RNA sequence: GGCUAAUCCCCCAUGUGGACCCGCCCCUUGGGGUGUGUCCAAAGGGCUUUGCCCGCUUCCGGAUGGGCCCGCGUCCCAUCAGCUAGUUGGUGGGGUAAUGGCCCACCAAGGCGACGACGGGUAGCCGGUCUGAGAGGAUGGCCGGCCACAGGGGCACUGAGACACGGGCCCCACUCCUACGGGAGGCAGCAGUUAGGAAUCUUCCGCAAUGGGCGCAAGCCUGACGGAGCGACGCCGCUUGGAGGAAGAAGCCCUUCGGGGUGUAAACUCCUGAACCCGGGACGAAACCCCCGACGAGGGGACUGACGGUACCGGGGUAAUAGCGCCGGCCAACUCCGUGCCAGCAGCCGCGGUAAUACGGAGGGCGCGAGCGUUACCCGGAUUCACUGGGCGUAAAGGGCGUGUAGGCGGCCUGGGGCGUCCCAUGUGAAAGACCACGGCUCAACCGUGGGGGAGCGUGGGAUACGCUCAGGCUAGACG
RNA sequence: UCGU
């Protein structure tokens, strides 16, 4: 049994990455599945798609990346530098509006779970709620 | 206890012309002219490469030893700057620059700030017709500055108002000569102002 | 630690160990001198450094250093002391301020004389 | 307005009074996990109307006695000691953490 | 009984004081029910007093007794005059 | 030293007394009527049951007993006699209570 | 022992009304209405004395003040782990303004604890204060709020109110008077003395102002207060000069012996003019009172200032205190002589053993300046108890291993509830302080007015993603 | 042997 399937969907996701996999498969939950659509919309990724693997209901994350570079290591650069966990079981976050973060200057984003449902830092604020502080990225 | 020492020999410490005497820090004397290396035993010796600290030390210095301020009504201002909204380093100059004492030398009510200082303790000046012997008193725009009547006819008034006629003054300042009357415009801006002075070492030195 | 260690035991804030005990925590303390010897440093020096007994008004006895050129300090002297390690003798961490009671100041001192205690010299 | 709480009967051995287990939930002040705390009350109980399991809804009341201030305002849900079990054997527990102890 | 008086709050030299409503038992400058005007005994400026008259009346419709300097200030803003 | 108000530590004893005294035939008659009640004399209990609440009620004319300390012995004087009056009884002078 | 007045005490009456018992009704813990029975009132005084005033009695209400109760929050040690008999609850009673083991009688056998009982240590709590980027840490003097106490302990009396700092009683300790029987005392009120201590002031002026007590008032009391005194203890302001001019020193004291430095610096020339038994001189103070009016609203009127001859204005007018720390690195400021592991310095690293920018002195220099240093203590730097914000292979740190109790944590789908969480409105969040603005004292410190923010809690309304809970379902974990 |  996983202990915090969000943070393994993340970190499914941190691990893809850093060896430039095409995609990731994550065991799919309609909460995660929220997530995705906000790192889709914000373009962090590709998209993702439903996919059964074993027959089982997995979500395919797509992700995306920069353009090849110069000198030695000519990696691209990550659309997704960073995105780590806050609120966590045994250690839940929750925030009120005027408590809602500001990742990196605008160019990040955190996303929070309302009770109007999953939204980005500048959602959240715009229809002014707040809730537990999900995770951070950029 | 405002200082009180020999002066042009902060000038040759602060290795820039500090002109605290008005008069003859001009002429072939005031020893930045022969002798602009520090003073004592040492003032010829090679120099040693100062230190961050160094710099930002004596700069504060220089532009604290030349409206001739306590260190503790210095510092007094730079926090009261610090505190007010706007460029603390620009805010600092304008605070300095509002001091009486300070604004009737740039009237040219008087040769030197020190000079200026003394006009005020002993009544000589009146901001708004009203005496004010304060030479910190802070002058806010609109305030009149003038020379009170009785001493309108001091000699040193005379020479030194005289010597203004058809003489330059500062643009957020303004004086009508022969009423020896003078206005406090404005605030002066950085642009304004043009001190050997990289206030931006001061605001430094009072970071650490 | 886990968050419910840190709610189960939380951090434990540290204690400050005083270097004075001259008790009352006071700035000064008042005693009488024992013994007046002398002692050896420690380490790499080699001196005769002047130390005191004293038996403290705060019910204590310890050595006090006595600092500058040279004193008066017999045995049945009052003195006053002022807390201050010497660097060389472990177990000295008070110093006597010179200037103050029995403790005459140091003579002929021009300097640093606001220490050592010494009045102003009349110079003309 | 007058302090309503609700909680489980754990006691029953009083006359005409009921101990009632309340519980509390909250963000620690400086580790923010919510924790869960909790405290005994003794309702009073006129009619011995309540019997263990029982969730009752707790009234701040004019004092019946010293240590008890509260009246049971209501039942909110009969039978259920999982909850009386529960704090049963904490209680039992402490049989134990002392010179001799249990073996749970 | 309640009382409407003074408390001090100026400065050495400098008083300033505060038309008030508070119980005749506590200190002058104690803990009052409420304030409802202030008093420049030397006029350092135009405003050197002001007393909100609709709470003065209040007051002394439910009991509040007023020391004597209190009413002649509190009438020189017409709390009583009723021409 | 002699602080003239030393005149009020006079005054209260003479009115310690005056207290004092009031209470005791308070007392006194209270039980008296409790008692007759009891024995099932009913006329007679009523009778002095009906002093006693006068009495209480002068107490507290002063500051004897004033405040509702009156009312609770009106009260439960009130309360047992009628009670004691369970032997038969019948409220004969139908004095203070009121059937 | 005797006499005597009253707004002293008591009796009878009147009963608006109110108290109590019982019944009824409405309300819902002892709230309100009602009926019968019962019980309960009072004080007089003053005159511009034939109506006014001060006052008295009962009742309902207001206002202010207060008691008691409850949720949540409030330091260290677990080398304190079990605690409890009025102890937990009941019934009846007592007691109180009132609830209550508050106390008593009887009955029951309960109550509390690892979410830290019990015990030990320490400590008045708060608004705030200091520090910090913040979170936090530290703290609670002055000022405002609350509590507690009045030589130590116990107790009640009188009162609307006390279990009463300048009231009372007893026990104790101590001081004092004593004809030895026995009495008298309580500055943790202002000031002052003494002791202790490193250390903390005048046996001051005034009641003029604000405020308090009593009085119809005049007015009386007020060490509360308003002021002055002493102390750089703190903060702010200010002065020891301004402008012009390089003798130039037996000796202090640098050198390449050419000179360099103190230095425009200079009891030496011109200007202003801190101080200064010199003239005038205050706001704070206009009420109570009196008269007219109607003892109202209004309107006129005597009176009264400690601070103080102070501030402040005007005149005259002297050139008129500078000190303390430091100069090896951290850290701004370097040379000579003396000394020779000595004398000594020292915050840490260190310096002195014959060339010492580190010791002491001198010249010079840096810093700050009526101050400058030192010691002590608090926060910081210290993400060095790490929530923000740390770690454990070899640096300190994985328990010798397991089993499992409490506890912490919990896969995927749906539904209910709406505890956590989030939003809205509202109440509360005293004043002071802090922040912003304007303003008064020549400025400032200081002060005045106004403005803004605000967590936490209460109330009402709402949301349901996540966490929780209840219900149903699944099979990817688990087990068979 | 001690301090460089
Ligand atoms: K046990
Ligand atoms: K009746
Ligand atoms: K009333
Ligand atoms: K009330
Ligand atoms: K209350
Ligand atoms: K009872
Ligand atoms: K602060
Ligand atoms: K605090
Ligand atoms: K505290
Ligand atoms: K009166
Ligand atoms: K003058
Ligand atoms: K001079
Ligand atoms: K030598
Ligand atoms: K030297
Ligand atoms: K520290
Ligand atoms: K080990
Ligand atoms: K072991
Ligand atoms: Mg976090
Ligand atoms: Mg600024
Ligand atoms: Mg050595
Ligand atoms: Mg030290
Ligand atoms: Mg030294
Ligand atoms: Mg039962
Ligand atoms: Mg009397
Ligand atoms: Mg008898
Ligand atoms: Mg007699
Ligand atoms: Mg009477
Ligand atoms: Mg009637
Ligand atoms: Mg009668
Ligand atoms: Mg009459
Ligand atoms: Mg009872
Ligand atoms: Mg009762
Ligand atoms: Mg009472
Ligand atoms: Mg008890
Ligand atoms: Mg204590
Ligand atoms: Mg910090
Ligand atoms: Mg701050
Ligand atoms: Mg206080
Ligand atoms: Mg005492
Ligand atoms: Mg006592
Ligand atoms: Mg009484
Ligand atoms: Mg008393
Ligand atoms: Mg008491
Ligand atoms: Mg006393
Ligand atoms: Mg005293
Ligand atoms: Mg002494
Ligand atoms: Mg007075
Ligand atoms: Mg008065
Ligand atoms: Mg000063
Ligand atoms: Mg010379
Ligand atoms: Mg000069
Ligand atoms: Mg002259
Ligand atoms: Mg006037
Ligand atoms: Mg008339
Ligand atoms: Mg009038
Ligand atoms: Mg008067
Ligand atoms: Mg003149
Ligand atoms: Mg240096
Ligand atoms: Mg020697
Ligand atoms: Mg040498
Ligand atoms: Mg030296
Ligand atoms: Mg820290
Ligand atoms: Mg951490
Ligand atoms: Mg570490
Ligand atoms: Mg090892
Ligand atoms: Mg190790
Ligand atoms: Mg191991
Ligand atoms: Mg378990
Ligand atoms: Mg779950
Ligand atoms: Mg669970
Ligand atoms: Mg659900
Ligand atoms: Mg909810
Ligand atoms: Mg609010
Ligand atoms: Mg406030
Ligand atoms: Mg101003
Ligand atoms: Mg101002
Ligand atoms: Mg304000
Ligand atoms: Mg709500
Ligand atoms: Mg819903
Ligand atoms: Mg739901
Ligand atoms: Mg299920
Ligand atoms: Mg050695
Ligand atoms: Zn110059």
């Amino acid at each position: 049994m996983l202990t915090d399937p969000i943070a393994d969907m993340l970190t499914r996701i941190r691990n893809a990455t850093r060896v430039y996999k095409e995609s990731t498969d994550v065991p799919a939950s309609r909460f995660k599945e929220e997530i995705l659509r906000i790192l889709a919309r914000e373009g962090f990724i590709k998209g993702y798609e439903r996919v059964d693997v074993d027959g089982k209901p997995y979500l395919r994350v797509y992700l995306k990346y920069g353009p090849r570079r110069q000198g030695p290591d000519p990696r691209p650069e990550q659309v997704i530098h960073h995105i780590r966990r806050i609120s966590k079981p045994g250690r839940r976050v929750y925030v009120g509006v005027k408590e809602i973060p500001r990742v990196r200057r605008g160019l990040g984003i955190a996303i929070l779970s309302t009770s109007k449902g999953v939204l980005t830092d500048r959602e959240a604020r715009k229809l002014g709620v707040g809730g537990e502080l999900i995770c951070e990225v950029w | 206890g405002r200082y009180i020492g020999p002066v042009c020999r902060l000038c040759r410490r602060e290795g820039v012309k500090l002109y605290l005497k008005g008069e003859r820090c001009y002429s072939p004397k005031c020893a930045m002219e022969r002798r602009p290396y520090p003073p004592g035993q040492h003032g010829q010796k090679r120099a040693r490469r100062p230190s961050d600290y160094a710099v930002r030390l004596r700069e504060k210095q220089k532009l604290r030893r030349i409206y001739g301020i306590s260190e503790r009504q210095f510092r007094n201002l730079f926090e009261e700057a610090s505190k007010k909204k706007g460029v603390t380093g620009s805010v600092f100059l304008g605070l300095l620059e509002s001091r009486l004492d300070n604004v009737v030398y740039r009237l040219g009510f008087a040769v030197s700030r020190r000079q200026a200082r003394q006009l005020v303790r002993h009544g000589h000046i009146t901001v708004n017709g009203r005496r004010v012997d304060l030479p910190s008193y802070r002058v806010r725009p609109g305030d009149e500055i003038a020379v009170a009547e009785k001493s309108r006819n001091l000699e040193l008034i005379r020479q030194n108002l005289e010597a203004m006629k058809g003489r330059k003054v500062g643009p957020w300042l303004s004086l009508d000569v022969e009423g020896m009357k003078g206005k406090f415009l404005r605030l002066p801006d950085r642009e304004d102002l043009a001190l050997p002075v990289n206030e931006q070492l001061v605001i430094e030195f009072y970071s650490r | 630690p886990t968050i419910n260690q840190l709610v189960r035991k939380g951090r434990e804030k540290v204690r400050k160990k005083s270097k004075v005990p001259a008790l009352k925590g006071a700035p000064f303390r008042r005693g009488v001198c024992t013994v007046v010897r002398t002692v050896t440093p420690k380490k790499p020096n080699s001196a005769l450094r002047k130390v005191a007994k004293v038996r403290l008004t705060s019910g204590y006895e310890v050595t006090a250093y006595i600092p500058g050129e040279g004193h008066n300090l017999q045995e049945h002297s009052v003195v006053l002391i002022r807390g201050g390690r010497v660097k060389d003798l472990p177990g000295v961490r008070y110093h006597i301020v010179r200037g103050v009671y029995d403790a005459a100041g140091v003579k002929d001192r021009k300097k640093s004389r606001s220490k050592y205690g010494t009045k102003k010299p009349k110079e003309a | 307005p007058k302090k309503v709480l609700t909680g489980v009967v754990v006691s029953d051995k009083m006359q005409k009074t009921v101990t009632v287990l309340v519980e509390r939930q909250f963000p620690h002040p400086l580790y923010g996990k919510v924790i869960k705390r909790s405290k005994k009350y003794l309702a009073h109980d006129p009619e011995e109307k309540y019997k263990l399991g029982d969730v009752v809804e707790i009234i701040e009341s004019r004092p019946i006695s010293k240590r008890k201030r509260f009246r049971v305002l209501r039942l909110v849900e009969s039978g259920r000691m999982d909850l009386v079990e529960k704090y049963l054997i904490r209680r039992q527990n402490y049989q134990s953490l002392s010179k001799r102890g249990g073996k749970a | 009984m309640v009382k409407i008086r003074l408390a001090r709050f100026g400065s050495k030299h400098n008083p300033h004081y505060r038309i008030v409503v508070t119980d005749a038992r506590r200190k002058r400058d104690g803990k009052y029910i409420e304030k409802i005007g202030y008093y420049d005994p030397r006029k350092t400026t135009p405003d050197w007093l002001k007393v909100d008259v609709e709470r003065a009346r209040y007051w002394l419709s439910v009991g509040a007794q007023p020391t004597d300097t209190a009413r002649r200030l509190l009438r020189q803003a017409g709390v009583f005059r009723q021409e | 030293r002699n602080l003239s108000a030393l005149k009020r530590h006079r005054q209260s004893l003479k009115r310690r007394l005056r207290n004092k005294a009031k209470k005791s035939a308070i007392k006194t008659l209270s039980k008296k009527a409790v008692q007759l009640a009891q024995e099932g004399k009913a006329e007679e209990a009523l009778k002095i049951m009906r002093k006693a609440e006068s009495l209480i009620d002068k107490a507290a004319k002063g500051s004897t007993l004033h405040k509702n300390a009156a009312a609770r012995r009106k009260s439960r004087l009130m309360r047992k006699v009628r009670q004691l009056l369970e032997a038969a009884g019948a409220p004969l002078i139908g004095g203070g209570l009121s059937a």
